RNA sequence: GACCCCAGAAAAGGUGUUGGUUGAUAUAGACAGCAGGACGGUGGCCAUGGAAGUCGGAAUCCGCUAAGGAGUGUGUAACA
């Protein structure tokens, strides 16, 4: 019911997001993007690890959820199931058109979504205990069985999932230019009111 | 109704063996590698099945 | 033998039972108990423990006296029904002593982690207990 | 990567005298003599010592292909030596479910006669390789006796043997039967 | 022998664990070859024995008839072993100049039917005559002219019926 | 905590031969560590028994005592499966205490057995179902009182040969006691000295 | 194997060889071999037809220790 992926690999069709024009779009099979202990709050989870992926391609909505899966089994399975947060980076967003059976109106209809990624792009992220590292590799390998190209696993120099580095986390949030809340952080710039220096720092 | 002395030194060219899993080659109790490239020497080898 | 040696254990205690008692099968090797010797079996082994309360049992001819091996789980399960601090302490007094110990603070400690499985002194876990290893540990001896 | 040189030594006893004409050692032990050719390999042999009697090969310049060649002669040439102060031996038991496995030495211990294998009525002759005798042991029930100078000849004659009597169309985790090596010694035990 | 002490040892040790009937209600019910419980032969070949023929001969070789057989029995069976240079039982596994000997039962029962079977099988016509003569068997028909395994099918019935 | 292990270590050896003087060179045969566990505490209240790598000793008490020489001596012997009993009362008593302590070790299988032991014609008193280790071993054996009946004494295992498999479990269920052997003296030390 | 278009190949593997990166162990004696020991509470708790280290749910300690997991696998109905 589904053509090989081979079939739709290579980006070459002019990004085609659902929209006022793309109606009739069949849902995406990858709904759930963030799995395990979504409410850790920054600290528990220190160590990110990535799978970029160094192919100008693209990848279905139905490989996303498929390795997602495949990622999280593993990952429950070591780990526990409290001991990891996971990230699926990539969005469907593409629509991919068949021409159902000559190629008079040739246009075709609408009947799955993809995801494109560049040469270097995040397809999935685990943040986890530090100890896990063994354990993430292991899981991104495993899930990077079901994605057509080649793709590399990375272990960020990034605290989790935050945006700055492992090194000088701690210190800036011990002075304050970090305060954490949620799964990040929010960055304190010191341009704001004096008010808000004066409700933080006491 | 083998006595088990000779019994155990049949076993050791019979059945304690590994098989590759791609091509079946039989290879000795320590193989890690398959020595058949028809196989490419893969490393995926188990032991050969007792008749217990 | 002693005039008589039939040493084996059973792993019955407390509810009497009888029938579901594992005696049966156990029966043949003392050729003298049966039913009979059963019933008295489980007669004064039938309060500590109200448990598992494995017992060593020395023959009489007939009757079969039933001293019970001081299991540490089985004495931890037996008195909690929670401090038992001293009663710990007597619990870890009359059984044998051996436990490959050296000095009171080790059975204090080894007897005092067996008991994980039912926590410790009120508020505490027996772990924490194990590290400052002062209070007691040498009233025993 | 190429080595400026890989070489290793072996020690020859005071019996056995190694001579050596090329990459071809003869060796002229108590029991007979060995002579095997290496020519299939580039290495150098010498002799060191009078006295000692000491045998060196050198690599000079190869890789860990040829590098392997260097213990592999090695190993050879004591091999040639333990065959003519101490000879081979391969003792070897013939073990049977049901029927009993009859094996008559013909001519002078050259060729070995298995009879009731599985009970076939086919008869398996297997001739011994040149400078290998096989006997029947008095001290075990059943089991041949073949002695040797030679470790390639007599290991490959006892695998002779051994394959003659092999269970086909059988599950061979039982039928176990057959004759196979069950002890790899010398003579003379010294 | 052998493998005829483990079998009756496999049916004494059944007949003793299930058989809780032991020496008592009925007395002692195991089966032994010395006292004459068990009997060796073969159907196929019509011949059968027990150690009371064997003994009974050897004693008419060698009222009052029971109680000499039955000492005889005894001997038989079991580790005694049987010297034949000496030419007599001895309980030592060895000789006094140190040659061990076979036991009794495979020296005096066994060996007879050991040089039987092989005197026919072998078709050693002069074994099979100076045999019959010392083993004093009666020749009927058909046999005088036939050899071999269906010989030995006579010479064994005639002898041990 | 390798590294602290192993430091831990050269402080016990340390700490503990400044106090004792008098010791003996023991040799760790084929000793179990439940045998080996009542020793230490047969011996808890009178000496103290201590070893390790001999690597270990060798460092240990040829780099840190310079100050105290004397036990040089011990270099030379420490070999092999070896080992220190550190004593303070007589050395004659606490010999032949070690001695008095001896184990009726098992045969696992796969052990040589440098004693000879033979089952003698006894009735053994084991039930009607183990028949067939004695048909193993070719023991003729019929059945008395419900028990298995040895008839004649026969040969059990000869010095300096393996123990079979299902012979080695035979001890066992006889109950009989194989080759025994436990810890075992080779030197003795006392301010530099040694003796047998 | 052998040259733009071009006239044929992929994912995935290799203890075949070569170079490279990173980490670790090792005279306080590594690695691999050959040889010993591999304990007590405790047949640890809850599940049980029987689960004793090894079908499982959790907990992950203590003492002797050189070291021994309240267990890596084979094995057992359970053991052994
Ligand atoms: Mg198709
Ligand atoms: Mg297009
Ligand atoms: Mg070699
Ligand atoms: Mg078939
Ligand atoms: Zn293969």
């Amino acid at each position: 019911g589904r053509r090989p992926a081979r079939c739709y690999r290579y980006c070459k069709n002019k990004p085609y997001p659902k929209s006022r024009f793309c109606r009739g779009v069949p849902d995406a099979k990858i709904r759930i993007f963030d799995l395990g202990r979504k409410k850790a709050k920054v600290d528990e989870f220190p160590l990110g690890g990535h799978m970029v992926s160094d192919e100008y391609e693209q990848l279905s909505s139905e490989a996303l959820e498929a390795a997602r899966i495949c990622a999280n089994k593993y990952m429950v399975k070591s780990c526990g199931r409290d001991g990891f947060h996971m990230r699926v980076r990539l969005h469907p967003f593409h629509v991919i058109r068949i021409n159902k059976m000559g190629m008079r109106g040739a246009f075709g209809k609408p009947q799955g979504t993809v995801a494109r990624v560049h040469i270097g792009q995040v397809i999935m992220s685990i943040r986890t205990k530090l100890q896990n590292e063994e354990h993430v590799i292991e899981a991104l390998r495993r899930a990077k069985f079901k994605f057509p190209g080649r793709q590399k696993i990375h272990i960020s120099k990034k605290w989790g999932f935050t945006k700055f580095n492992a090194d000088e986390f701690e210190d800036m949030v011990a002075k304050k230019c970090l305060i954490p809340d949620g799964c990040g952080v929010k960055y304190v710039p010191s341009h704001g009111p004096l008010d808000k220096w004066r409700v933080l720092h006491s | 109704i083998i006595e088990p002395s000779l019994r155990q030194l049949a076993q050791k060219y019979n059945c304690d063996k590994m098989i590759c899993r791609k091509c079946y080659a039989r290879l000795h109790p320590r193989a890690v590698n398959c020595r058949k490239k028809k196989c490419g020497h893969t490393n995926n080898l188990r032991p050969k099945k007792k008749v217990k | 033998p002693n005039e008589i040696k039939v040493v084996y254990l059973r792993c019955t205690g407390g509810e009497v039972g009888a029938t579901s008692a594992l005696a049966p099968k156990i029966g043949p090797l003392g050729l003298s108990p049966k039913k009979v010797g059963d019933d008295i079996a489980k007669a004064t082994g039938d309060w500590k423990g109200l448990r598992i309360t494995v017992k060593l049992t020395i023959q009489n001819r007939q009757a079969q006296i039933e001293v019970v091996p001081s299991a540490s789980a089985l004495i931890i399960k037996a008195l909690k029904e929670i401090t038992f601090d001293e009663i710990v302490n007597i619990a870890r007094q009359m059984r044998h002593r051996s436990l490959a110990r050296e000095l009171s603070g080790t059975i204090k400690e080894i007897l005092g982690t067996a008991q994980s499985v039912g926590c410790n002194v009120d508020g505490r876990h027996p772990h924490d207990i194990i590290d400052d290893i002062n209070s007691g540990a040498v009233e025993c001896p | 990567m190429k080595t400026i040189l890989s070489n290793q030594t072996v020690d020859i006893p005071e019996n056995v005298d190694i001579t050596l004409k090329g990459r071809t050692v003869i060796v002229k032990g108590p029991r007979g003599t060995l002579r095997r050719d290496f020519n299939h390999i580039n290495v150098e042999l010498s002799l060191l010592g009078k006295k000692k009697k000491r045998l060196r090969v050198d690599k000079w310049w190869g890789n860990r292909k040829e590098l392997a060649t260097v213990r592999t002669i090695c190993s050879h040439v004591q091999n040639m030596i333990k065959g003519v102060t101490l000879g081979f031996r391969y003792k070897m038991r013939s073990v049977y479910a049901h029927f009993p496995i009859n094996v008559v030495i013909q001519e002078n211990g050259s060729l070995v006669e298995i009879r009731n294998f599985l009970g076939e009525k086919y008869i398996r002759r297997v001739r011994m390789r040149p400078g290998v005798a096989c006997s029947v042991s008095q001290a075990q029930k059943d089991e041949l006796i073949l002695e040797g100078n030679d470790i390639e000849l007599v290991s490959n004659s006892a695998a002779l043997i051994q394959q003659a009597t092999t269970v086909k169309n059988k599950d061979i985790r039982k039928f176990l039967d057959g004759i196979y090596v069950s002890e790899k010694g010398t003579v003379q035990q010294a | 022998y052998q493998t005829f002490q483990r079998i009756v040892e496999n049916v004494n040790v059944i007949i003793s664990t299930y058989g809780e009937g032991e020496s008592g209600p009925m007395g002692n019910i195991m089966i032994d070859p010395v006292l004459g419980t068990v009997g060796f032969g073969s159907g196929l070949h019509g011949w059968a024995f027990t150690l009371k023929q064997f003994a009974e001969m050897y004693v008419a070789k060698f009222a009052e008839r029971a109680k000499k057989v039955e000492d005889m029995m005894k001997k038989l069976w079991g580790d005694r072993y049987f010297d034949p240079a000496n030419g007599k039982f001895s309980k030592s596994a060895t000789s006094p100049e140190g040659k061990k000997l076979p036991r009794t039962f495979c020296q005096l029962i066994l060996d007879p039917i050991f040089k039987v079977f092989d005197a026919i099988m072998n078709f050693k016509k002069e074994e099979t005559a100076k045999l019959i003569e010392k083993l004093d068997i009666k020749l009927d028909s058909e046999d005088k002219d036939k050899e071999g395994k269906p010989l030995l099918k006579a010479v064994m019935r005639r002898w041990l019926p | 905590d390798r590294a602290t292990w192993k430091s831990n270590y050269f402080l016990k050896i340390i700490q503990l031969l400044d106090d004792y003087p008098k010791c003996f060179i023991v040799g760790a045969d084929n000793v179990g560590s439940k045998q080996m566990q009542q020793i230490r505490m047969s011996l808890r209240g009178k000496a103290v028994v201590l070893m390790g790598k001999n690597t270990m000793m060798r460092k240990a008490i040829r780099g840190h005592l310079e100050n105290n020489p004397a036990l040089e001596k011990l270099l030379p012997h420490i070999r092999g499966n070896v080992g220190f009993v550190f004593t303070k009362e007589d050395l004659t008593e606490i010999r032949d205490m070690l001695l008095a302590n001896k184990v009726p070790a098992a045969a696992r299988a796969g052990a040589i057995a440098p004693c000879e032991v033979t089952v003698p014609a006894q009735n053994t008193g084991l039930g009607p179902e183990k028949t067939s280790f004695f048909q193993a071993l070719g023991i003729t054996t019929k059945i008395s009182r419900g028990t298995i009946e040895i008839l004649s004494d026969v040969q059990l295992i000869k010095t300096g040969d393996k123990v079979g498999a299902s012979e080695a479990t035979l001890l066992n269920m006889l109950n009989i006691s194989p080759f025994s052997f436990g810890l075992v003296i080779q030197q003795v030390f006392d301010n530099g000295s040694i003796y047998n």
